[PDB]
């Protein structure tokens, strides 16, 4: 059990650090010129509807799980 | 009577009659067939 | 199972929203488009235009901690 | 009739002039405390106050000690008296060593309440605030010494 | 000069063309929605009556109105209470027997298998168990039939439309002058003697003629219905004249000041009636009495109009020594200007006022059957407590308004005021000090104590057996009010209340009712920590009010108004920097501080107070005494309080009282919830329904009016509200159903 | 407390702090060297997330070992 | 030291000016737009970074920016 | 040019009977702030620190430990009671520095005497992205 946990908690320490590294990326490293239409730069300028997806996503996954498990309770 | 229709239709008070009937719609619903966990006629 | 499957998947999909959220928008949005001119993290753009809390990547991050702790519980 | 009145009859010094602040006797009293003896030699001023302050802590550490109701409990708590005076001189020393240097003059005010020239208290040098704090030590650790040499080794019944 | 009725004419004309315009007082709201965020303004200011104008006779108009509103709300709640005790509650089956039935006024329909809660309350009747403690008053009042509260239900009623027709009328038709309000010699004259005095006198007649032979007839084992009607008595006065016999003289022993012959039914015994375990309604009737006189009297005060009286004025500029320059000069025109100022002491007092009716009503209980009736204690304490710490919270918060929006020096010059302003410094870094103090001496003994416990160090801790702190003070001053009947107060029987001592102890129905409370290491120890948490909220609330208008980090404070976020991230950061966001911090404080008393409460009533009596007399406490010893630790409150106490909220699933574990859990969520709100920005929240905006954008789905984020005061206010709800609603069911469950 | 409570009032009790160090006798004689100010409000935000997740990983850690260990099963 | 910038967007309505609670900003002489007026910032080591002239800017994006920098005991706003 | 007026001492101090908000050791070993105005008659006025205080007939003189109290005293002496007003910066060394309103003319008003610091000849969206001015010790909005 104990060897279970720790190693969850750090992955998603990890996980929440790449992300933030990502986003440092953005910030400092990212040259929009010399990555013109590519992968990253089409990433970059649809950004909203991602967002916005994994909204409804979350929206939705979270609503029904509370409602049956309140239902059930 | 004009402004009573207005306020009457103001957003809270139009939710709240909105809801009073649903609710009311879904409590008879319940109230007829009750314990239903399953649709059973097609 | 089931249902504690469905809530480590609301707990994965928010994570992931609060950070990519925060990358993606990370070198501005429309509440401050000259957001990459201030740095990755600053306490914020001040109480103008309805007020600007938390608005750097940083604090994105911070926001996202909170959600990895609560879905590795 | 006033009793509370701005500073000095300065107005835009954030202080007061009570009752608690400057009266006569109070005033007396804190002018003929070591910390403020400005024109005497540190050492002598830091022997006066260390002799206090050890004789001070023997009392709380002998008595509500781990080891009060043990036979040793003088023992152990004039130890620990020590050890905490030990303690005390080392934060004066680094205190001195990182606030004040050998080629500065004083940074203790320069005038009095009259408005008259005073030389500075030297206790805000580099060297006046070093022997100040050699003085507490040696006199912390004789008043611990002799705290615990007035009970335990003399009975002399107290309390 | 004079004091007379001044009102004007029409002032309002009723319509609806107001109605269908939201937001007619503010002109910009008037115009309206730019975006979601006015809607919330539009109910942030709802009742801001002194910000929509600035005519005084106007926001005085309106105040009186929205007060004739609010007291029709209050009178319609109490017709519906009376109404359900008179329908669909089971009075008669519990006044019947009041120890077997447990009281319950409220029923469910069965919908959707809600009917569980239709719980065996007892006497034939299934409901819903209540703990307002109705039951008990209406006994107490002499009410024995339905008929009675179907009576008083409809009075009531017709009361409340009464008032909602004065509040109509005195806002509309015929509206008081400014001179009116500010008429405050004749206004004390008359609530001193005109409403409490007259109030208490009105009472007492009503306790002598109805409870008194009523209440008498119950205890001597008369069955309800078998009572002559409480007219009766009024009628043929032989029926007084058997239970009390000096009433056969009548009048006559109180025109020849020969009172001492009514000494059968006005008495000055104390303590509590053994059968019944409440106070003797005998002293209660010469205590109305008593009060009736001291209030007529006092109400006699001021003058108004024939010469006679005392001017506030003169009293108040008649106080002035050397430490306060000329003090109290100026205070009558500030406190009759502003509508805030009074505001602020009213909700101190009534604050302040309510905490101490909880502590007098569980120290002697007043009503009879209320005291073996724990879960009515309980949640009468609680309520009580909460309500009072609500009002005192506010007190500083319209202190901090006043301060921020009526105070003038230019016109309305006070001294003391004005010297408070100028030591605000030293005030505040005193209170700092005291509370660091009291915090590490309170709360560190605790953490000394759990320390030396884990390791094994018992001889250590702060404890009865160990190192003890007897709070010798408290003690001395028990053992003096035990002493107190006969010695220094000769004309009492039995001490003013059981928890001072003398043994003495009162049992009803095989309950204990009430005995002798001990103090000991661990109430020196709760003590402390209350005045801990009361000291650290009033130093919250202290500061805010005093720094409201400038400080050394926003000389201009004041410009900036009562309620606004921040002043940017300057100097450092300037967050939280009003006196809104002060009020903000100290509810949290005293949610904590209440929390704390209440807990403290419970626990010291379960563990050396409440319990069984048996037949040799051995008290079998519900907690078995270990608060003495367990309540020293923090690891015992959360094991011995609430780790054991849980178990009969948890469990309460599949029976009567699922509705508690089901508050308890949705009032966890809504706490959790809170955190959401007080931890984040709203910058985050604006960038991201900038995303979903564009979705809807996207599909021809948008909004007209643009939906902006909630504004950072109104995060801090959400975030709050949803904390105390949950906290508070928490603590509610845990201790209902505890109660319910053991008691 | 420092994820609820920010930087404002934080500060003002600061200065008025030191103001009352500075006008007491005896204590005068000692100086600090670096002004005292209220934590950052990115720094604030910073301790206060680490207070939580210090927090959650020791009490959790504590409640899986010993529930574990104290039954061995 | 903040670093006050103000941009050729400026229309020169001096609301940003009368915002300012250091006098950091002033008003210069300058034509390229009808008040002949833009926004000047000659004395930014007394700026405190209260960023209440960006929330004085009307125009879009804003014409005055203020960018946190170094902290001395002026910016930190401290009285001792 | 506008030779700023010459602080003078000797001047007379508004009417005040002290508080704790006032001057404290920075202005001993830092600097504090001196504010002049004239005001026509005596009345009582609101302090920037305390309580209230009552402005002399003629010249007045305070001394605050902020400038910006001096610059919200001196917008409560302009807007409230329309009085003009000037403030310095003191050193210990003696110093005294003009700073408002520093050519004259209140900085809300167009000067021909002034020129331009800080302005950018583009709009706030024309900065170059950090990655230009990396490992080089400019910021992208000082270009
Ligand atoms: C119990 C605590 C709690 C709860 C319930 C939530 C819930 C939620 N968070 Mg949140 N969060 C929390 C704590 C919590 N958070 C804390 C402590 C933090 C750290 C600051 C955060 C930080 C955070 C961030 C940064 C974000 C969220 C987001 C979300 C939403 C994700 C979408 C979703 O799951 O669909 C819905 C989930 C639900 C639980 C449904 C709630 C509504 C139910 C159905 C009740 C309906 C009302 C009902 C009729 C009763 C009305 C009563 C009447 C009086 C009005 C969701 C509503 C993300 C978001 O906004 O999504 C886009 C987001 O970005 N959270
Ligand atoms: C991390 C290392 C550490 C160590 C090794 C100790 C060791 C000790 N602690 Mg301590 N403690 C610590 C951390 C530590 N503590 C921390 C972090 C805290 C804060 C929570 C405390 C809080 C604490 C309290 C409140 C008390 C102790 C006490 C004690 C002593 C109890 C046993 C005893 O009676 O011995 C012998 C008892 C004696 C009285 C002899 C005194 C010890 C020697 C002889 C003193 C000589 C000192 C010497 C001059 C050097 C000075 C320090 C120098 C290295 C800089 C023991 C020597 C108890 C105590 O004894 O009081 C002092 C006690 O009251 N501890
Ligand atoms: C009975 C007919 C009637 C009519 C047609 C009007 C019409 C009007 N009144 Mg008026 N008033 C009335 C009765 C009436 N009033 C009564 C009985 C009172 C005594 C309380 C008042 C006291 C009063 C005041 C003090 C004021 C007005 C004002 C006004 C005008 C502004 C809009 C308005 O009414 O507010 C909006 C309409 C509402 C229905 C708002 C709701 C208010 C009720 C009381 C809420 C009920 C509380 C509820 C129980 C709370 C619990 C919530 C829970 C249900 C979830 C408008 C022309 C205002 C004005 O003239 O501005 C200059 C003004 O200040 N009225
Ligand atoms: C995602 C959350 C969720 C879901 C999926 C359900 C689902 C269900 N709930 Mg439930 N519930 C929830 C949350 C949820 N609930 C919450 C949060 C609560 C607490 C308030 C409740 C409390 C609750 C109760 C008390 C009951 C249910 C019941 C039911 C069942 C009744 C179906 C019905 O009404 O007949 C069918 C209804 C219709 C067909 C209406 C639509 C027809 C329209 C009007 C006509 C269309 C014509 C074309 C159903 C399987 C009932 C049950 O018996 O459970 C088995 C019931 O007693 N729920
Ligand atoms: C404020 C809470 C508090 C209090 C009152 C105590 C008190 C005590 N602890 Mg303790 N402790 C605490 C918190 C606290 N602890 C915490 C949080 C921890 C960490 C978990 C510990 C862990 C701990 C350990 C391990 C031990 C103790 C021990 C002790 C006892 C002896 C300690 C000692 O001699 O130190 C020294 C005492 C002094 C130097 C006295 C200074 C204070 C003076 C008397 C007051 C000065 C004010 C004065 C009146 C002002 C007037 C001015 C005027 C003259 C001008 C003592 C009764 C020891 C013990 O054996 O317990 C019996 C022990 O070993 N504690
Ligand atoms: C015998 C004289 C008398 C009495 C009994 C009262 C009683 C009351 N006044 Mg009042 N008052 C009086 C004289 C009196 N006043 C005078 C002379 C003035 C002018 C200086 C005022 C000015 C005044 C103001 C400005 C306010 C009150 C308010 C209140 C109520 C306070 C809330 C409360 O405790 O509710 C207790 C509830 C009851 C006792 C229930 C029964 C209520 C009865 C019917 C009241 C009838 C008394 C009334 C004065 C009768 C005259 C009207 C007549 C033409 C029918 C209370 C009912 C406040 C209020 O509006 O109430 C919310 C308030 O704002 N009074
Ligand atoms: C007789 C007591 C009393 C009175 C007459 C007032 C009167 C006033 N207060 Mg005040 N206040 C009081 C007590 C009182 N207060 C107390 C006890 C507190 C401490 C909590 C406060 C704290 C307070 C603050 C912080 C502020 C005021 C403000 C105001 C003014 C505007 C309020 C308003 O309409 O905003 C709008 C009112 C609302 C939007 C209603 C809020 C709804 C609450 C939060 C929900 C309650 C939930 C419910 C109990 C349970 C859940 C039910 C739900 C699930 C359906 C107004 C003159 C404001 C002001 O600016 O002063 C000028 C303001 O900032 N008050
Ligand atoms: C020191 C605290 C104290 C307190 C709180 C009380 C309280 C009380 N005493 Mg008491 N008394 C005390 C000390 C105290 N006494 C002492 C030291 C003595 C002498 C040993 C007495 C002798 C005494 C007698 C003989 C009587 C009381 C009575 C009373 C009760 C009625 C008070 C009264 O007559 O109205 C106030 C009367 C006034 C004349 C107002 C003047 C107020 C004082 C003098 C100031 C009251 C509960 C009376 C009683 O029997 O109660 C039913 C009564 O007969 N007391
Ligand atoms: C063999 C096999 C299989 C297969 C599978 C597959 C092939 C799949 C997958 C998979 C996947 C699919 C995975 C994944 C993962 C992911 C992740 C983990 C993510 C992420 C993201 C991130 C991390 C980001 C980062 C960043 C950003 C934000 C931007 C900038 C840049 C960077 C990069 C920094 C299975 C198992 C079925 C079964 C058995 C057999
Ligand atoms: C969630 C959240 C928001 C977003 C808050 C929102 C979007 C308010 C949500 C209110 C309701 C849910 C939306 C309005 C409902 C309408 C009346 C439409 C109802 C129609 C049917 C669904 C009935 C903030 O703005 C914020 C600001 C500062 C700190 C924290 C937060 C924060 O946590
Ligand atoms: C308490 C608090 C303060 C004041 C905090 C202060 C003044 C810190 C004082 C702590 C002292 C220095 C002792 C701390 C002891 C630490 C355990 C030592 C850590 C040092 C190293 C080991 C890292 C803020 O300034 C603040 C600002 C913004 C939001 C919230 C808050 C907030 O909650
Ligand atoms: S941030 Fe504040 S102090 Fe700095 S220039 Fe802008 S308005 Fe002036």
């Amino acid at each position: 059990a104990a060897l279970y946990t720790h190693h969850q908690y750090i992955a998603g320490f990890i996980m929440t650090g790449a992300f933030a590294h990502g986003a440092i990326f953005f910030i400092r490293d990212y040259n929009p010129e010399q990555n013109a239409d590519n992968v990253l730069a089409r990433m970059l300028e649809h950004k909203e509807a991602i967002i916005s997806h994994l909204s409804w996503a979350s929206l939705f996954l979270g609503f029904h799980t509370l409602g049956l498990y309140v239902h059930n309770d | 009577m004009r402004d009573l229709k207005t306020y009457l239709s103001v957003a809270p008070v139009a939710s709240t009659l909105w809801f009073a009937a649903l609710a009311g719609l879904l409590i008879e619903i319940n109230r007829f067939f009750p314990d239903a966990l399953t649709f059973p006629f097609f | 199972d089931f249902l504690v499957h469905h809530a480590i998947a609301l707990g994965l999909h928010t994570t992931t929203l609060i950070l990519v959220k925060g990358a993606l928008d990370a070198r501005g949005s429309k509440l401050m488009p000259d957001k990459k001119d201030f740095g990755y993290s600053f306490p914020c753009d001040g109480p103008g235009r309805g007020g600007t809390c938390d608005i750097s990547a940083w604090d994105a991050f911070y926001l996202a901690v909170f959600w990895m702790l609560n879905t590795i519980g | 009739y006033q009793v509370v009145q701005p500073i000095n009859g300065d107005p835009f010094i954030g202080s007061l002039e009570t009752p608690v602040t400057s009266s006569p006797l109070v005033a007396w009293y804190l002018s003929n405390l070591p910390g403020y003896r400005t024109a005497v030699n540190p050492l002598l001023r830091g022997i006066e106050v260390g002799l206090a302050h050890g004789f001070l802590l023997v009392g709380p550490f002998v008595k509500a000690g781990p080891l009060r109701n043990t036979e040793i409990a003088g023992q152990a708590g004039s130890l620990a008296a020590g050890g905490l005076v030990v303690i005390l001189s080392i934060c004066l020393t680094i205190y001195g060593i990182s606030s004040f240097n050998e080629g500065d003059p004083s940074t203790a005010p320069s005038l009095t309440l009259t408005g008259r020239k005073k030389q500075p208290d030297q206790l805000q040098t580099a060297d006046g605030w070093a022997k100040f704090t050699g003085g507490f030590f040696f006199g912390g650790i004789s008043g611990v010494t002799w705290a615990f040499f007035l009970l335990y080794v003399l009975d002399l019944p107290y309390f | 000069p004079e004091v007379k009725i001044l009102v004007d004419r029409d002032p309002i004309k009723t319509s609806f063309e107001q109605w269908a315009k939201p937001g007619h007082f503010s002109r910009t709201i008037a115009k309206g929605p730019d975006t979601t965020t006015w809607i919330w303004n539009l109910h942030a200011d709802a009742h801001d009556f002194d910000s929509h104008t600035s005519d005084l006779e106007e926001i005085s108009r309106k105040v009186f109105s929205a007060h004739f509103g609010q007291l029709s709300i209050i009178f319609l709640w109490l017709s519906g209470m009376y109404f359900h005790g008179a329908r669909f509650s089971n009075y008669e089956a519990w006044l019947n027997d009041p120890t077997h039935i447990r009281p319950s006024a409220q029923v469910v329909w069965p919908i959707v298998g809600q009917e569980i809660l239709n719980g065996d309350v007892g006497g034939g009747f299934r409901g819903i168990q209540i703990t307002s403690g109705f039951f008990q008053i209406w006994r107490a009042s002499g009410i024995t039939s339905e008929l009675q509260l179907y009576c008083t239900a409809i009075g009531a009623l017709v009361f409340a439309a009464l008032m909602l027709f004065a509040g109509w009328f005195h806002y509309h038709k015929a509206a008081p002058k400014l001179v009116w309000f500010q008429d405050v010699e004749s206004m004390l004259n008359h609530h001193l003697a005109g409403l409490l005095g007259l109030g208490s006198l009105s009472w007492a007649g009503h306790q002598v003629h109805v409870s008194l032979p009523i209440n008498q007839f119950l205890n001597a084992g008369v069955d309800p219905k078998e009572i002559p009607l409480p007219h009766e008595f009024i009628l043929n006065r032989d029926l007084l004249a058997q239970l009390y016999p000096s009433f056969a003289e009548g009048a006559t022993p109180f025109f020849t000041l020969n009172w001492s012959k009514y000494a059968d039914f006005l008495t000055f015994r104390g303590g509590l009636d053994p059968l019944t375990g409440g106070l003797w309604l005998t002293d209660i009737a010469h205590h109305h009495l008593a009060i009736a006189i001291l209030f007529l009297i006092a109400g006699h005060m001021y003058r108004t109009n024939w010469g006679i009286g005392h001017g506030i004025k003169d009293i108040l500029e008649a106080h002035k020594g050397p430490f306060t320059g000329q003090g109290h000069k100026g205070l009558y025109e500030i406190l009759t200007t502003s509508w805030h100022a009074q505001l602020s002491i009213n909700l101190a007092m009534l604050g302040s006022l309510t905490i101490i009716v909880a502590h007098h009503m569980y120290a002697m209980p007043p009503y009879p059957y209320l005291a073996t009736d724990y879960g009515t204690q309980l949640s009468l304490f609680t309520h009580h407590m909460w309500i009072g710490g609500f009002l005192i919270v506010g007190a500083a918060a319209h202190a901090a308004i006043f301060m921020v929006r009526d105070y003038d020096p230019t016109t309305r010059y006070n001294d003391l005021l004005d010297r408070v302003l100028r030591h605000r410094d030293a005030i505040i870094s005193h209170l700092n000090w005291v509370c660091i103090f009291l915090g590490f001496h309170s709360f560190g003994l605790y953490i000394h104590n759990d320390t030396m416990s884990a390791l094994g160090r018992p001889q250590d801790m702060f404890s009865d057996t160990a190192i003890q702190l007897q709070p010798v003070f408290a003690q001395w001053i028990q053992n003096t009010h035990a002493l107190a009947p006969g010695t220094t107060a000769p004309g009492a029987t039995t001490s003013t209340s059981l928890t001072w001592g003398g043994g003495d102890l009162v049992s009803v129905g095989g309950k204990v009712a009430l005995l002798p409370i001990p103090l000991g290491t661990a109430d020196f120890l709760v003590h402390h920590i209350h005045a801990f948490t009361i000291h650290v909220t009033v130093l919250i609330l202290l500061k805010g009010v005093l720094f409201a208008r400038s400080s050394r980090l926003i000389p201009d404070k004041a410009n900036l108004g009562f309620r606004f976020p921040c002043d940017g991230p300057g100097r450092g950061g300037t967050c939280q920097v009003s006196a809104w966001d002060h009020v903000f911090l100290g509810l949290f404080w005293m949610y904590n501080a209440i929390s704390v008393v209440i807990f403290h409460f419970s626990w010291k009533m379960q563990s050396d107070v409440w319990g069984s009596i048996n037949d040799q007399g051995v008290v079998t406490h519900i907690t078995g005494g270990n608060f003495a010893q367990s309540s020293i630790t923090i690891n015992g409150w959360l094991r011995d309080f609430l780790w054991a106490q849980a178990s009969q909220v948890i469990q309460s699933y599949g029976s009567s009282l699922s509705a508690y574990g089901l508050f308890f859990l949705g009032a966890h969520f809504v706490w959790a919830f809170s955190l959401m709100f007080l931890f984040s920005g709203r910058g985050y929240w604006q960038e991201l329904i900038e995303s979903i905006v564009w979705a809807h954008n996207k599909l021809k789905v948008a909004p007209a009016t643009q939906p902006r984020a909630l504004s950072i005061v109104q995060g801090r206010a959400v975030g709050v509200t949803h904390y105390l709800l949950g906290g508070i609603a928490t603590t509610w069911a845990f201790f209902l159903a505890r109660i319910i469950a053991v008691g | 407390m420092f994820l609820i409570s920010w930087r404002g009032y934080w500060q003002e009790l600061i200065e008025t702090l030191a103001w009352a160090h500075e006008r007491t006798p005896l204590a005068n004689l000692i100086r600090w060297r670096d002004k005292p100010v209220a934590l950052s409000i990115v720094q604030a935000r910073l301790v206060g997330l680490v207070h939580f997740s210090v927090g959650y990983i020791f009490t959790y850690a504590a409640f899986l070992i010993a529930s574990t260990s104290g039954k061995f099963g | 030291s903040h670093s006050v910038k103000i941009y050729d967007t400026c229309i020169g309505c001096t609301q940003c000016v009368r915002a300012c609670p250091t006098d950091v900003l002033e008003m210069i002489p300058w034509g390229g737009c009808k008040a002949k007026q833009i926004a000047s910032a000659p004395r930014t080591e007394d700026c405190v970074g209260c960023k209440r002239c960006e929330s004085a800017c009307p125009t879009d994006f804003l014409s005055v920016r203020v960018y946190l920098w170094h902290e001395t005991t002026r910016s930190m706003g401290l009285a001792y | 040019g506008f030779t700023p007026p010459e602080l003078d001492p000797n001047t007379p101090s508004p009417i005040f009977g002290g508080s704790t908000g006032g001057l404290l050791r920075k202005a001993q070993v830092e600097e504090f702030y001196v504010i002049t105005w004239e005001s026509p008659k005596e009345q009582i006025f609101e302090m920037p620190t305390g309580g209230a205080a009552i402005m002399r007939e003629g010249p007045n003189l305070l001394k605050l430990a902020r400038k910006e109290q001096c610059l919200a005293l001196g917008t409560r002496l302009r807007s409230k009671y329309k009085i003009k007003y000037q403030f310095y910066r003191v050193f210990p060394s003696g110093e005294v520095q003009y700073l408002h309103p520093k050519d004259g003319v209140y900085p809300e008003k167009v000067n021909p005497g002034r020129q331009g610091v800080g302005v950018n000849f583009r709009s706030i969206g024309k900065n170059v992205s950090p990655i230009e001015v990396k490992f080089t010790g400019k910021q992208p909005y000082d270009l």
